RNA sequence: GAGGUAAAGCGAAUGAUUAGAAGUCUUGGGCUUAACUUAUUCUCAAACUUUAAAUAUGUAAGAAGUCCUUGUUGCUUAAUUGAACGUGGACAAUUGAAUGAAGAGCUUUUAGUGGGCCAUUUUUGGUAAGCAGAACUGGCGAUGCGGGAUGA
RNA sequence: CCUAAGGGGGACUCAUGGAGAACAGAAAUCUCCAGUAGAACAAAAGGGUAAAAGUCCCCUUGAUUUUGAUUUUCAGUGUGAA
RNA sequence: GGUUGCGGCCAUAUCUAGCAGAAAGCACCGUUCCCCGUUCGAUCAACCGUAGUUAAGCUGCUAAGAGCAAUACCGAGUAGUGUAGUGGGAGACCAUACGCGAAACUAUUGUGCUGCAAUCU
RNA sequence: GCGGGGUGGAGCAGCCUGGUAGCUCGUCGGGCUCAUAACCCGAAGGUCGUCGGUUCAAAUCCGGCCCCCGCAACCA
C-alpha cells in the first residue's frame, strides 16, 4: 500500500519506567523499593553508583536508586494517573528527540497510595517509551536490524498522538 | 558543536563485517568449534544436524562443510507432515520430535543401515544414546547445530534432537535440557518428556480451554473442531505419524505446477531493469537543463 | 618584491634563486587557466583562497554552490 | 641493555592486514595436508597458539607430521657453515598450500599425456622446457604505417 | 612465497603545524575576542601511516617419479572411507629448464688464532677528527711486481 | 601481582556524543538514538581481540599425573620460557 | 527469475537519502495452561497459524551520492634504486652506460559473484 | 653530578605506611582596665611550589618544570 494510514503504524506505549534516586541506602532506599512495589504491583531493582562523588555524598558502587519497569495495560493505567497529578498538562521540552517523554511527582500518595508511616513519602519520575509494531526486529538475536525511516518514531507524532488520545495541552 | 561523525575517512577506514554475520545469521564462533576436523582424520567430514524454526515451518538438515559451500546430505521439513498424518501445529516441540525421526530414517536409508541401528521403536521419554552393534558398521554421527538459538530445557531444538537419535542417528548429548529433567533431583521424568513426544502438552491445554473458555477454546482449536479431534485423539495421531515416517521415510518433491522458464519470466515481470550509461547521463543534462 | 627577496636571500646560508612564477597567484593554476575558470563561473572566493568546481558529487549542491557556472 | 625476547622485531611482520582483522574463514580449517605436502609459513597474530618463531615467518617447508590442530614441518636453517633441519610445529592458522608445486604436477601430466600422444602416433616429442630464444627475421609493413620521426625537444620549465 | 626500508602521504587514522572564510552564539568575553562546527589553506615524523619499490631472501623444476590393480594395520571413517608402507603391470635415453663440475660421499686427528686495520656504498654518537661504533663486499695484515715522485 | 586476574559455558557490548525525566545542578540514577573500538584486557611497550580475548552470570581446579619430541637464546651445552 | 535454510570468497556486498515489491517464502503479528527466563512473556521459553499487515525487517531500483573495486599514450619512465668509470662538480650534488621501477595526482568504468538443498503465479 | 626544603600572615608538624590538614605565635570580635600590656571567652585564616599521571580516593604515591639552601669536583 505505502500508506502511512496502515493499521502497522499505529502510535503505543512500550513501556513506563519508574525511578527514584535517594541519595543513600538503607532506610530509605527500603522504603522507596515498597512504595514502588505497591504502586507497580511487582519487585523493583537498585542501582548503584557509578563513581564515588563527594560532593553529592554518594559513594562508588553503592545502592542509591530504584526503578521498576512497566508494559502493558498496567502502564497506561499508571501513566493516566500521573497525568492526572499533572493535570493533563506538559510541555515541549518534555518530548525528547526519538518521540519518547516524561515528567515527575513529588509525591505518591497524591497516586491514590494511602498514607503509611512505614513508607512516608517519595517522589517519582515517569518516564514512558513510545513504539509500533515491529520494534523486535532491533531486539531479537537472530537477524537483528534496524527500523526504516519513516516508521521511526518522532517528536512531532509522539506530540500529536498524546495530545489527541489524552485530550491534554502541551505548551510550547 | 560537536564534529559530525559520519565521514568519508570513518567510511573509508570502515572493515564490514562478513556477510553472513552482518545479516545475523552465522556464528562463526560456533561454527568453527562445530566444522573444524582432526587433521589427521584426512578428508573424513564431520556432520552437523542444522535445526531452524520459522514462524510456520522446521527446517533440518545433515549438512557438511566443503571449501565452495555446505553439501546437503539429506533434508527433512515440517511441511512434509501432512504426508504422515500431521496437519496443525507445525512447530509443536511433537513435530519437533516427527521431523527429527524423519529425517533420521531418510539419512539411515540412504546410507542402507535401516536394519541396522532401528532407535528406539517404542518410545517412552528415556534417554538412550545410540549404541554400536557388534561386528557391525558404526553409527551415523552427526553433532546437533542450533545456530543462534539459545540453550533452555525444554526448547524445540532439543525435540529434534530426541527424534533423531531414537531415529537411529548417534548424536551426543545430555538429557538435561529436555521438558523433564529437574534441576534439584537431577533426573528426567520419562513421563514427561513421553507425553511431550505425543503432544500431550497441547492435548492437555485443550481440555482445560474447553472446560473453561470456550471461546477463546473455539478460536485457538478451531482446525481440530473443523477435523473433529478431541483432546482424546491426538496421542494416536503422533503414534500412527511415528509408524508411518518408519514405514516409508523416502523423500517426496512436490509435483510443480509450473516448470522453471514459466517461473522465471513471470517473475522477470517485476523486476526494475537498472538504467544505462546513457540514460543516467541524460538525466543529469535534464536536471541541469531546469537548473538553467 | 624582487628586491625584497634579494635582500633576505643573505640571511640565509648557501644559495637560492628568484624565480617568477606562471601561476595566478598562490594557486596552482596558471594565469590563462585561472582566467578561463572564473570567467566561466567555475572559481568563488574563500577569504584569502578559492574553491573550484567539482564534477563529481551532488549535482543539486553543485550548482548552488557556483551558481554562475556555465555548463558546456 | 640489549633486549632479544622471543617476538622482538615482529611490530610490523606479525600485524593482521588492513581491514583484516577480526575472525579467520573457515578454508583455513578445512584444508587437508599431508606427510611431503610443501607448505608456506606465515604468522597470524591473532592466533597466540602454535605460532612459528619469526625466523620461519616467510619460510617454505615439508610436512613431516599430522596432529590434531597442526602440522608438523621441516625447515633447513643455515647455522654457520652448514644447514641444521628444523622441525616446527605449526597450528594451520599459520600454514597454507604452495602453488608451484600444484603447477609442477600440472606439467607431469600433461607431459605424460603428451608423450602418450606421440607415442600413439608413432614418433617423439621433447618435454623439456626452453628458455626464451632470440626472436627470427620479419617482414613489417609500412600501409598506413609510414615511419614517423621524433627529435629531443628543448628544455622548458613549468614552476 | 615472504618483507614495511627508499620513495610517497597527510582536503587518509595517530601525533605536529600557518592562515583566512562561512556558520554557531544554545558558550564564555569585550561590531568584535577566543573558542566550537563545516568546506578550505602552508608545512612535517627514527620510536606515524593507507600505498610501496630496487638490492637482498624461502621453496620447486620427477625414477626415492607418474598412472592402473589391490595387500598390510591394533591407526582412521557411517562405511567397502582414509592414512602410511607395499606386491603385480606399464611408461627408457628429452628421466621432464640453463651453465659449470681436477669427481662424489665419509671419518679421524691435530697446529696457529681468539688486539685488527683500510676503501666504495648504507649507517649511529659527536661541531668535528688520521675520532668512536655497526652492515655487505673487496683488500692490507700475510704481497712482491708496473703506475700514483714519495706512501700498508 | 592473581583461587581468579586460572579453565569451561552462557548472555551482553565498550569510549564518547546528542536528545529527554521531581529534588538533580558540569558530575547521582532512569530513557532512546548514534557509536570500527575513538574503551577494556594486573603491571613497560608493541602486537592481538566485538554475537570476544572486553563486562556480567553459572559451574569448576588441566595452576593435576608419567615420561619422551620440538622452538628461541645456542656449542645447536646448560638455565629461563614456549 | 523470486524466496528460504546452510554456506564460500568476505564492501563491486558497506553507508546515507528517496521509491517500488505479484506468487510463494520470510517477517511483523495473536496468546500465556504447559517446559523455561525475566524488575517487566520487552528479550528468552512455550502455544495457536487461529484475528490482522506489507508499515517495518527483507529484496530490488534511483543519486554529475560518500566509501569501496578496477582500468590507463594520467602523472611518469618521474621519485627511488642494482651495477660502472683515474665521469662532471670546492662541496652539497648531477649526468652518462647496462638494468629495475613507485606512490600521490588525473580521467574513465563498475557497485556482489557464487555452491548445496527445498520451494514458487 | 648529587642532596635536602616548597603546607594559614611567621616559624614548624602531617608524607613515610593514601580516606581527617595538627602546634606555637600572630590577625579579627567581645570582656577586664581610666587606658595600654598581660589575662579571660570566641571567630576566621593553608585547595599543600606548579603542570601532568595513576589510583574508587593524592599534601601524601609516580615523572617534567620553577624557586631556595647546601655537598663532591681527585692523580699528575
Ligand atoms: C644512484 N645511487 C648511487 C649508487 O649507485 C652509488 O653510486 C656509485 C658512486 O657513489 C661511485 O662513486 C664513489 O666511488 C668513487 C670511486 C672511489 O669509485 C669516488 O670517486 C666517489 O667519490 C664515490 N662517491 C661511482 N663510481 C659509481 C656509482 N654507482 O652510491 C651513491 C648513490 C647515490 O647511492
Amino acid at each position: 500500500s505505502d500508506k502511512s494510514q496502515n493499521v502497522m503504524r499505529e502510535l503505543r506505549i512500550e513501556k513506563l519506567v519508574l525511578n527514584i534516586c535517594v541519595g543513600e541506602s538503607g532506610d530509605r532506599l527500603t522504603r522507596a523499593a515498597k512504595v514502588l512495589e505497591q504502586l507497580s504491583g511487582q519487585t523493583p531493582v537498585q542501582s548503584k553508583a557509578r563513581y564515588t562523588v563527594r560532593t553529592f555524598g554518594i559513594r562508588r558502587n553503592e545502592k542509591i536508586a530504584v526503578h521498576v519497569t512497566v508494559r502493558g495495560p498496567k502502564a497506561e493505567e499508571i501513566l493516566e494517573r500521573g497525568l492526572k497529578v499533572k493535570e493533563y498538562q506538559l510541555r515541549s521540552k518534555n518530548f525528547s528527540a526519538t518521540g519518547n517523554f516524561g515528567f515527575g511527582i513529588d509525591e505518591h500518595i497524591d497516586l491514590g497510595i494511602k498514607y503509611d508511616p512505614s513508607i512516608g513519602i517519595y517522589g517519582m519520575d515517569f518516564y514512558v517509551v513510545m513504539g509500533r509494531a515491529g520494534a523486535r526486529v532491533t531486539r531479537r538475536k537472530r537477524a537483528r536490524s534496524t527500523i526504516g525511516n519513516s516508521h521511526k518514531t518522532n517528536k512531532e507524532d509522539t506530540i500529536q498522538w498524546f495530545k489527541t488520545r489524552y485530550d491534554a495541552e502541551v505548551l510550547d | 558543536m560537536q564534529k559530525e561523525f559520519r565521514t568519508s575517512a570513518y567510511h573509508s577506514r570502515f572493515q564490514t563485517p562478513f556477510r553472513r554475520r552482518q545479516e545475523g545469521k552465522t556464528d562463526y564462533y560456533q561454527r568453527k568449534r562445530l566444522v573444524t576436523q582432526h587433521k589427521a582424520k584426512y578428508n573424513s567430514p564431520k556432520y552437523r544436524l542444522v535445526v531452524r524454526f520459522t514462524n510456520k515451518d522446521i527446517i533440518a538438515q545433515i549438512v557438511s562443510a566443503h571449501i565452495t559451500g555446505d553439501v546437503v546430505f539429506t533434508a527433512a521439513y515440517a511441511h512434509e507432515l501432512p504426508r504422515y498424518g500431521i496437519k496443525y501445529g507445525l512447530t509443536n516441540w511433537s513435530a519437533a520430535y516427527a521431523v527429527g525421526l524423519l529425517v533420521a530414517r531418510r539419512a539411515l536409508q540412504k546410507l542402507g543401515l535401516d536394519e541396522t541401528y532401528t532407535g528406539v521403536e517404542e518410545v517412552e521419554g528415556e534417554f538412550e544414546l545410540t549404541e554400536a552393534v557388534e561386528d557391525g558398521p558404526r553409527p551415523f554421527k552427526v553433532f546437533l547445530d542450533i545456530g543462534l538459538q539459545r540453550t533452555t530445557t525444554g526448547a524445540r531444538v532439543f525435540g529434534v534432537l530426541k527424534g533423531a537419535s531414537d531415529g537411529g542417528l548417534y548424536v551426543p548429548h545430555s538429557p538435561n535440557r529436555f521438558p523433564g529433567w529437574d534441576i534439584e533431583a537431577e533426573e528426567l521424568d520419562a513421563e514427561l518428556l513421553r507425553k511431550y513426544i505425543f503432544g500431550g502438552h497441547v492435548a492437555e491445554y485443550m481440555e482445560e480451554l474447553l472446560d473453561d473458555d470456550e471461546e477463546k477454546y473455539k478460536s485457538i482449536f478451531k482446525n481440530y473442531i473443523e477435523e473433529e479431534i478431541e483432546s482424546e485423539d491426538v496421542e494416536e495421531i503422533y503414534a500412527n505419524a511415528h509408524e508411518a515416517i518408519r514405514a516409508d521415510p523416502s523423500f517426496k518433491p512436490t509435483e510443480k505446477k509450473f516448470t522453471k522458464e514459466q517461473y522465471k519470466a513471470e517473475s522477470k515481470k517485476y523486476r526494475q531493469q537498472k538504467l544505462t550509461r546513457a540514460e543516467r547521463q541524460a538525466k543529469v543534462a535534464k536536471k541541469i537543463a531546469e537548473f538553467k | 618584491v624582487i628586491e625584497g627577496l634579494r635582500r633576505a636571500r643573505y640571511k640565509f646560508p648557501g644559495q637560492q634563486k628568484i624565480i617568477i612564477s606562471k601561476k595566478w597567484g598562490f594557486t596552482p593554476l596558471n594565469r590563462d587557466e585561472y582566467i578561463a575558470k572564473k570567467t566561466n563561473g567555475e572559481v568563488i572566493d574563500d577569504g584569502a583562497y578559492v574553491k573550484f568546481l567539482s564534477r563529481k558529487g551532488n549535482l543539486e549542491a553543485n550548482l548552488q554552490q557556483f551558481p554562475n557556472y556555465q555548463y558546456s | 641493555g640489549k633486549s632479544r625476547g622471543y617476538r622482538s622485531g615482529t611490530r610490523y611482520a606479525f600485524q593482521r592486514d588492513f581491514k583484516k582483522h577480526g575472525a579467520i574463514p573457515l578454508s583455513t580449517y578445512l584444508k587437508v595436508y599431508k606427510v611431503g605436502d610443501i607448505v608456506d609459513i606465515k604468522a597470524n597474530g591473532s592466533i597466540q597458539k602454535g605460532m612459528p618463531h619469526k625466523y620461519y615467518h616467510g619460510k617454505t617447508g615439508i610436512v613431516y607430521n599430522v596432529t590434531k590442530s597442526s602440522v608438523g614441518v621441516i625447515i633447513n636453517k643455515v647455522v654457520g657453515n652448514r644447514y641444521i633441519e628444523k622441525r616446527v610445529n605449526l597450528r594451520v592458522e599459520h600454514v597454507k598450500h604452495s602453488a608451484c608445486r600444484q603447477e609442477f604436477l600440472n606439467r607431469v601430466k600433461s607431459n605424460a599425456a603428451k608423450k602418450r600422444e606421440a607415442k600413439a602416433n608413432g614418433e617423439t616429442v621433447y618435454l623439456k622446457r626452453q628458455a626464451a630464444k632470440p626472436r627470427g627475421s620479419r617482414i613489417i609493413s609500412t600501409e598506413g604505417n609510414i615511419p614517423q620521426t621524433l627529435a629531443p625537444v628543448a628544455y622548458e620549465t613549468f614552476i
